[PDB]
């Protein structure tokens, strides 16, 4: 009743603190962003890595297989 | 200043507090699982 | 009520202002998220 | 008064759009990080099928190499 209502300065204070806390959140999302996209930007680099020492490994076999059955 | 208007005031109030309780709460869950990303490449 | 009204209003104003640059980052989350998705095909 | 400074029912107006936005920003939050969890459980699969299939091309080199080996000398 009375106590469970705010006085103008108690909802003010609320409003200081209710502000603290969506920045806050704003700014951790910021970062997220930021680190997202660099996860973004490793993994990319990561699978075309990968990509490139597996056609390698293909390459080296096939060319270890037709130079074996090269000979005679 | 109301008594009507602060009840509401303070009704709103407590509620958006409660909404961003849950609001931070994901904001938890999203990092938890920003950092499990880190380790895809890492075997 | 100037001073509170005055200041409650101003309160508010950067609540909003502060709720919509959250919104902003999500999207830009949410379209990072999405890029993510195209990663795996 | 001031245009510039709400009036009481302009605040509770004020509040009640806020409470709007806020609910809105936790749904959205929500479907946010499922689409987080979606997205790690496919790259996980993704990076793991990669590993695979270069252990694959790894081993079939190896062996492909060592009975060059074995059958040369």
């Amino acid at each position: 009743p009375n106590l469970d209502t705010f006085t103008p300065e108690e909802l003010l204070q609320q409003m200081k603190e209710l502000l603290t806390k969506n920045h806050q959140l704003k700014e951790a999302m910021k970062l997220n962003n930021q680190a997202m996209k660099g996860r973004f930007e490793e993994l990319s680099a990561w699978t075309e890595k990968q990509k490139e020492e597996r056609q390698f490994f293909e390459i080296q076999s096939k060319e270890a297989k037709e130079r074996l059955m090269a000979l005679s | 200043p109301s008594s009507n208007t602060l009840v509401e005031m303070t009704l709103g109030m407590k509620k958006l507090k409660e909404e961003m309780e849950g609001v931070v709460k994901e904001l938890a869950e999203n990092n938890h699982i920003l950092e499990r990303f880190g380790s895809l490449t890492m075997d």
